[PDB]
């Protein structure tokens, strides 16, 4: 965010603030491509659920299989601009960058040694009457594993 | 190769050599385990999986 | 809490174990993570049924009955100070909880009961804080609450709220000839078998086989015996003339 | 009998992690504080009349004082609020004394909790005022507490003569 | 053992985009302002007692002053509100001083945020007042700030003689 400053003139320069839960999509930060983009929070990469198949019997049920479900990650952002024409170009650039046809590598900042596989799936409806928008988009990971660094033995 | 499911010999597919009763995709490694071969020199690539 | 004076306190205080703690597969989750605490556990009190019926002119006719399974909900609290160690905490917790078969679950407020179940699913976890409250669900396909094991040599000397099925009955053959286990109006007979002295005949009920000297010899059992209807009650006597009996039940 | 004055009830604070270094301190210039307890009563109507089912206890706590110059404990409370640490609270009554095994002790009550409010409104014609609210875990415990000599008396002057002080 | 007067708390402002051109200035004719903090606590009831969980910080800020004649800073605040620009805020206390490394500085606090209210009600028999409200980003930071010589003293008049001024 910001740090304490005196009441005098400040002659130095301050650079952009990188949030904690930034995302590397295909090796590029979205904060670098667009100057108004900011990632707020990432939810859905913490806990995992299973699926159990069973049939009813007289004194309960019999379990005959298990499966591991996929994962969906929802990322909330904020896009800000002053001109009405340029925000459409910003959205065009963002959509052209996010759209992919195969899996890619996904890196998060708060986990420096974890690797994800996923792709862009869908986006939420955005507001059409303002120049500051808060919304989210969904990433569909078909492999619910978190990998680590490669070791040779 | 385990991800694809084939055995390569000098860049050629020779999967037919395996026995019908050998374990191919059931080969799982654990900590402090030893893998040995009497004919060649081994190199193993693996990644730690956390669910 | 415990009352303390306004003077300096020179002793050391330890962590607080809540009233309803859970041993999952023989381990306590409070001893693995330093920011974990169990709040409350729900759904282990009553059970429901499922009655099948067909509609008729003046009501309905009941033909079958079943017992529903059980689902247990556990609520916890995970707390930490850094944005990076909480991920390792979650990874540890999932490494411990995920299992492939059934396990044994113990609760602190019920020190004489045993449970069977496994982890099924979890609720969504908030992603904008370091103090998190959520829950997960355990799926129990066996809705019975068992107890300690009792071994009795032919006479039941305990109190049972419901008739139960013994797990197995080991015998040691003394006399030579056939075998017949007799109970009130119920019996299990092997009338075509010749047993020498010292054979170990084990009647296993959970699988449905009769083991003789560690071999499957179910072929000796008559077809008119009560092999599935054999249930014992309090103050009941099981006697056999050709061997000495041992009974395992809960 | 005799009425009981409200000026005989005071409060003491101490941050939990410093319980092995210091004794509890008294915040200066206290004006009033409020302590309340309540239960939620759920009523079910039957053919005989209402039947009440009671719930757990909820605590409502607040405090008020005047900020003094050079007092460092307000900084401690502010830091505890910022970092979200546990705080201990003692409610001591000076009108009750112990008899047999507690001769120099007063009746008191013990609490622990967090800090959930910190406000101050400075105007152009009054003195600075501070208001604090707490959120309390568990159930408060009862016992007897110790008050030091300097925290239980008020200072005043005595007779003086009419000569130069040497 | 002295109370702290409410007059010794003042506020300073500055627009963020002019951080390299001018120093922070002081609003004229300040009357009062409100500064509050709070956390929202969620109570979970167990068999041993309630367990409280804490949330993030919420800031409530406001200020009130009297409009002066020929002041150009009110126009700056109005333009900042119209164009939705960031503003810096200082809350300096005049009764606290530093000893070792902060010799001529006062204890203060630093915030950044927008403007979300701008009201004035001119009647026919009173002076004109202004009320402002703020929305604060992030968490406030603590430090020591510098006050210049003309922002900390009040003008008076000095004794004169009865002879014609030359």
């Amino acid at each position: 965010m910001y740090y304490f400053k005196d009441t005098k003139k400040y002659p130095l320069e301050t650079f952009k603030f990188i949030p904690t839960s930034a995302m590397f999509y295909d090796g590029l930060l979205l904060e670098d491509l667009i100057e108004g983009y900011t990632t707020l929070k990432v939810e859905g990469r913490e806990m995992t659920s299973l699926t159990i198949d069973s049939t009813a019997v007289k004194v309960g049920a019999i379990v005959n299989g298990q499966k591991i479900n996929t994962r969906s990650i929802t990322v909330t952002y904020q896009l800000k601009n002053k001109s009405s024409q340029a925000i459409q170009d910003d959205f065009k650039k963002m959509m052209a960058h996010l759209y992919r046809e195969e899996d890619v590598a996904i890196y998060f900042e708060d986990e420096p040694t974890t690797l994800y596989y996923g792709r862009y799936q869908s986006a939420e409806s955005v507001d059409g009457s303002s120049n500051s928008i808060i919304s989210s988009f969904t990433i569909f990971c078909s492999d619910p594993y978190k990998y680590g660094s490669q070791i040779v033995s | 190769d385990f991800v694809v499911g084939k055995v390569f010999v000098n860049n050629l597919n020779r999967t037919r050599f395996l026995d019908l009763d050998s374990d191919f995709s059931n080969f799982k490694i654990n900590s402090n385990d030893k893998v040995t071969c009497s004919s060649a020199n081994l190199k193993i690539y693996y990644r730690s999986v956390d669910l | 809490y415990y009352f303390k004076d306004t003077k300096k306190y020179p002793l050391e205080t330890f962590k607080f174990i809540p009233t309803s703690a859970m041993f999952y597969d023989g381990l306590l989750l409070e001893d693995l993570i330093e920011g974990y605490t169990t709040l409350k556990v729900e759904g282990r009190e009553m059970t429901s049924l499922t009655i099948d019926s067909t509609a008729v002119k003046v009501g309905a006719i009941v033909n079958g009955q079943k017992i529903n399974t059980r689902s247990i909900t556990v609520t916890y609290q995970l707390k930490n100070k850094s944005s990076q160690a909480i991920q390792d905490d979650f990874k540890k917790m999932m490494a411990h909880l995920y299992r492939e078969e059934d396990v044994a679950i113990y609760f602190e407020d019920e020190p004489t009961t045993l449970y069977y179940g496994r982890y099924q699913s979890a609720e969504s976890v908030d992603g904008s804080s370091n103090s998190i409250i959520s829950s997960f669900t355990i799926f129990c396909s066996d809705p019975y609450k068992y107890g300690s094991q009792i071994v009795s040599t032919g006479v039941i000397n305990t109190v049972l709220r419901q008739p139960v099925m013994p797990t197995k009955i080991e015998t040691t053959v003394t006399k030579s000839g056939p075998m017949k286990i007799v109970k009130g109006s119920q019996s299990i007979s092997m009338s075509r078998a010749n047993f020498k002295s010292g054979d170990k005949v084990v009647i296993d009920f959970v699988v449905g086989k009769v083991f003789v000297n560690n071999l499957n010899r179910t072929r000796f059992l008559d077809l008119d015996s009560d092999f599935s209807n054999f249930k014992i009650n309090s103050n009941d006597k099981v006697t056999c003339s050709s061997a000495n009996l041992k009974i395992y039940y809960r | 009998a005799e009425a009981k004055k409200g000026i005989d009830v005071i409060l003491l604070y101490r941050v939990l992690k410093n319980e092995a270094k210091e004794a509890a301190w008294k915040m200066a210039f206290q004006t009033e504080h409020s302590n309340g307890k309540s239960r939620d009563a759920d009523s079910t109507a039957t053919k005989d009349g209402p039947i009440q089912n009671m719930a757990a206890i909820e605590y409502d706590f607040s405090a008020t004082s005047i900020v003094a110059v050079g007092d460092k404990h307000i900084d401690e409370l502010d830091d505890a609020f910022d970092n979200s640490e546990l705080v201990e609270i003692w409610e001591i009554d000076k009108a009750e004394k112990g008899t047999d095994k507690d001769v120099d002790k007063y009746k008191a009550t013990y609490f622990q909790g967090y800090v959930s409010s910190f406000s101050k409104t400075p105007n152009s014609e009054d003195a600075l005022e501070l208001e604090i609210e707490f959120a309390i875990n568990g159930i408060g415990q009862k016992g007897y507490a110790t008050l030091t000599t300097d925290q239980a008396e008020v200072v005043s002057y005595v007779f003086k003569d009419t000569v130069k002080v040497e």
